């Protein structure tokens, strides 16, 4: 019990895999996790890490992130690169 | 992106033709005023799904207008996100 609350003390790392009858999107889910944890590092800059073009899209199609300049500078930084 | 600065005492004969002759815009088969304030910077699902879907598709297959507010807030800027997305 007192292992269980101290992991229960850093639950912002742990998240969960919602079973959703097998929903078998990994990345999605992934980048979920890594942006919970989080709470600079940002899902555009790890999207274009890999070459998942579909992730960064559906991120930034949601308009509840707002974009500064350096921000979107930054990532395509590096998609440049 | 054509602008323009005019009083609102304007007489809209001037502005339509303004706009249809010099900036080279055809006449709009239709024309969609959208309004809604639409209170919070996110949208539901279903909603951004049918302006991008519903309206933004319309109005390229009949040549519309959609007559909206040019700022990047409101409802302006999910009209403008479907169109980007549309495109």
């Amino acid at each position: 019990q007192a292992q269980v609350e101290r992991i229960m003390t850093r639950k912002e790392l742990l998240t969960v895999y919602s079973s959703e009858d097998g929903s078998e999107e990994f990345e999605t889910i992934v980048l979920k996790a890594l942006v919970k944890a989080c709470g600079y590092l940002d899902a555009l800059r790890l999207a274009v890490a890999w070459n998942r073009v579909d992730i960064a899209q559906s991120e930034l199609f949601r308009g509840d992130i707002q974009w500064r300049s350096f921000h979107l500078e930054a990532s395509l930084m590096d998609a440049l690169l | 992106s054509n602008f323009l600065r005019l009083s609102d005492r304007t007489d809209p004969a001037a502005v339509y033709s303004l706009v249809t002759r010099t900036w080279g815009f055809r006449a709009p088969n239709l024309v969609v005023s959208v309004l809604g304030g639409s209170g919070g910077p996110v949208l539901q699902t279903w909603l951004q799904d049918l302006l991008r879907r519903g309206l933004v598709r319309a109005a390229q297959s009949t040549g519309a207008w959609i007559v909206t507010g040019g700022l990047h807030t409101g409802i302006g800027r999910h009209v403008g996100v479907a169109v980007r997305d549309h495109q």
